[PDB]
């Protein structure tokens, strides 16, 4: 606006992408004993541990991404944050 | 044109390289099909054989993924030459014997090959504890001191990859070695085998130098001829073979001066100073975790390479 | 322990481990969230790394 | 198997820099880490090939042979995507290199530091304050020629004919490559190893070949014999005065073949790529790492 004693500021902001990726590692033993079918209770008792291992590796990998999304959000809040001794005078 | 559609309908789908998941806690059918690997062994019935996919051509699939099966070597050896209480993952060294039709081979552990180097002049406690009589190992090679003297020992020993299966036979032992391929065990419950190399023989070369972090750190063997006898040092390096020969000349440059100083190459065959060969590639992040090899009353320190891929090469001389 | 003809001013730097406070106003940033897709990078002889 | 590396640029990328990096699609890039997501620092050969006057080639061969490689396929603003080159897979590699060296059918490509200048293969990222240079991928009959031209300019530096050694001569066009004066301690050690090998060559070399070539210069005019300009050298004659024997010649030949492979591995530095089925109309070659 103006004060009688016309300007338009067209500004563009662009988005910036943020890739994060952690690497889990699962042994080939608890996948080949996961694909097979057990017949005896001591192999079903191992197939249970083998599905627990792959489940707690997949859940580890999707926990480490909601832990990495918050880290990326916090580290992009920490880059558009000029300090207090500049904004107490600039604002 | 529809029969060809049905033929391509089995040939189209590649392995799932990616899979967009929503939760890891759900553990869906699709991510289970992504993670599941087909086994190489099952119970001997038609249901377990058909579900393990053993009868599938070329690969295993219940009815191309980067997994190539290993090729095994089977060696009938003298049972007095080998000690059955050795570790499962230990590299072996076949000596190409001079007799034309011998049906019994001559393999050597780095402990078994050490008492060839000693007799004629830690490990030596264990290498003398494992083999109480070195004279039954010194006649496997017909002329050891002759072949060492004219520097032709490297092209007679060929490495045959690490041991996996050793049936304890009485007179004529048979051993199974992965001569190429993924070093994986053959057992009814499948477990991991770790390549055990003795610690006083194994010398690291990435730390001997002391930001590019590669994936695979290859393992090298080094038969080198010195004045006290030949040596077998195992090198771990992350760099290629063209780099390993240059850095091995740099590492052994004082020993060339020592061998030129203490003896004189009056013949033309004494010019060669050893030869090295690649024993195979392993991962650089988790390799060479140290352990121990406990025999009856003594234990030597051992280094244990896990997730080894045996791929032996011919000897490259060091000069 | 006598004086030369010159003086010197000794400039040094001093790291200090602070404990910061970050303010961030409400609805200051619009973001788009993708999908967490698993992969298969490298299959070793005993372990595949997703 | 998923071989795809997304390299998130911490800053944006200008439109001319988008075009300049989009021109270099299909060109091989080295990578510091083999992981899924990397930053722009550590990408390319521009770390050891910094913005300085002297080039250090075997310091870059120490970088090229060590770290993993990648082929640049998709590049946009804020991120460029790569595809790793791991052993055990088979890739399609396009001939996208500014000195147009025509690849042979089923030849071997050896990737190499940029010998024709830094600015012949360089994308300057002013927004990301890093400088990405691209290694040259030229065939091994040409790669061995330019490496031996580098080392002959090294050994001919104190003697000095210059413009003939300083340029490679190809059937398409003769190209001029940049040449250092000092490669550092890593480069003089290479000619140290080569001089030790040449000295042990002039020890163990046999004499029957000399007895052949002396009488064959004096007898026959061959194109392999024109470089002597019909001159038998004096060391050849004074060695050939000694009478011949086959028993020592077998022991000399048995140590000559084993040593020549070790000399061949001295110029085998740098990663080696093996090709198959290269067509000039598609300019791509189904090429896997050797």
């Amino acid at each position: 606006p103006t004060i009688a004693h016309q300007r338009t500021f067209i500004v563009v902001k662009n988005c910036h992408k943020h890739h994060i990726s952690t690497e889990m590692e699962l042994s080939m033993l608890d996948l080949e004993i996961l694909h097979s079918i057990p017949e005896t209770p001591v192999e079903y008792a191992e197939y249970v541990g083998a599905v627990k291992t792959v489940a707690s590796a997949l859940q580890f990998g999707v926990d480490a991404l909601e832990r990495g999304l918050i880290n990326t959000v916090l580290s992009v809040k920490l880059r558009h944050a000029p300090p207090m001794f500049i904004l107490q005078t600039l604002a | 044109r529809r029969r060809l559609q049905r033929r391509i309908a089995g040939l189209l789908p590649p392995p799932a390289r990616r899979l967009n998941i929503s939760r890891g806690s759900e553990f869906t059918r699709d991510v289970r099909g992504l993670v599941e690997e087909h086994a190489q062994a099952s119970s001997l019935s038609a249901a377990a054989v058909w579900r393990a996919g053993l009868l599938a051509p070329g690969e295993v699939a219940v009815a191309w993924s980067g997994w190539r099966p290993p090729v095994f070597g089977d060696f009938l050896i003298h049972a007095s030459s080998f000690n059955n209480a050795e570790a499962t993952g230990t590299p072996l060294f076949q000596f190409k014997q001079s007799d034309p039709f011998s049906g019994v081979d001559a393999v050597f552990t780095p402990l078994s090959l050490f008492i060839l180097m000693n007799h004629g002049r830690g490990l030596t406690r264990m290498a003398n504890l494992l083999y109480d009589s070195p004279a039954t190992l010194a006649d496997l090679v017909p002329d050891f001191g002759r072949l060492v003297a004219d520097r032709r020992f490297h092209n007679f020993i060929t490495p045959v990859g690490p041991l996996v299966e050793n049936i304890k036979s009485t007179y004529l032992n048979k051993i199974t070695t992965v001569v190429h391929g993924p070093v994986v065990s053959k057992a009814i419950p499948r477990s991991t085998v770790k390549v055990t190399v003795p610690q006083e023989a194994f010398v690291d070369l990435d730390a001997w130098l002391s930001q590019p972090c590669p994936a695979d750190a290859r393992l090298y063997v080094a038969l080198t001829y010195e004045e006290a006898g030949p040596r077998f040092t195992f090198f771990q390096s992350s760099r290629g073979h063209c780099q390993i020969m240059n850095i091995l000349r740099i590492y052994y440059s004082p020993s060339i001066m020592h061998r030129y100083a203490v003896v004189q190459p009056l013949h033309i065959e004494e010019l060669t100073f050893g030869a090295v060969a690649c024993l195979g590639t392993f991962s650089a992040t988790d390799g060479w975790r140290r352990s121990a090899f406990n025999y009856r009353g003594s234990s030597l320190p051992v280094v244990e390479i896990d997730s080894f891929y045996s791929n032996v090469s011919d000897w490259e001389v060091i000069l | 322990k006598i004086h030369p003809g010159v003086a010197m001013t000794v400039v040094r730097t001093d790291e200090i481990l602070s404990e910061n406070i970050l303010f961030s106003s409400r609805a200051s940033t619009s973001m788009f969230i993708g999908t967490p897709n698993v992969s298969r990078r490298e299959a070793r002889v005993d372990a595949v790394t997703f | 198997m998923d071989l795809k590396v997304v390299v998130s640029l911490s800053s944006r990328l200008y439109t001319d820099e988008i075009a300049k990096m989009q021109q270099r699609i299909g060109c091989i890039l080295p990578l510091a880490s083999t992981h899924g997501t990397q930053n722009v620092q550590g990408l390319g050969l521009g770390q050891v090939y910094s913005l300085e006057t002297v080039p250090d080639y075997v310091s870059m061969y120490n970088y090229l042979s060590d770290c993993t490689l990648a082929v640049l396929d998709e590049v946009s603003v804020d991120s460029l995507i790569l595809t790793k080159i791991v052993p055990g897979q088979t890739y399609a590699i396009k001939n996208k290199y500014q000195p147009f060296f025509q690849w042979h059918g089923t030849g071997s490509l050896s990737v190499m530091p940029p010998v024709f200048g830094r600015e012949h293969a360089t994308v300057k990222l002013e927004s990301n304050d890093v400088d990405i240079v691209f290694p040259m991928v030229l065939p091994t009959p040409i790669a061995e020629e330019v490496l031996q031209k580098i080392l002959l300019f090294n050994v001919y530096s104190r003697v000095v004919v210059h413009m003939h050694l300083g340029s490679v001569s190809y059937l398409g066009h003769h190209y001029e490559l940049a040449l250092p004066e000092v490669p550092g301690p890593l480069g003089l050690a290479l000619l140290d190893n080569l001089s030790l090998y040449f000295c042990i060559m002039v020890t163990l070399l046999p004499r029957a070949s000399m007895r052949l070539v002396r009488g064959l210069i004096r007898h026959e005019h061959h194109d392999l014999l024109n470089l002597f300009q019909e001159m038998v050298p004096d060391e050849i004659a004074r060695i050939d005065l000694d009478d011949l024997s086959v028993a020592d010649d077998l022991s000399r030949m048995r140590v000559m073949m084993t040593y020549l492979q070790s000399l061949a591995s001295l110029f085998n530095l740098g990663p080696r790529l093996a090709t198959a089925a290269y067509s000039q109309e598609t300019l791509t070659a189904t090429c896997w790492l050797r």
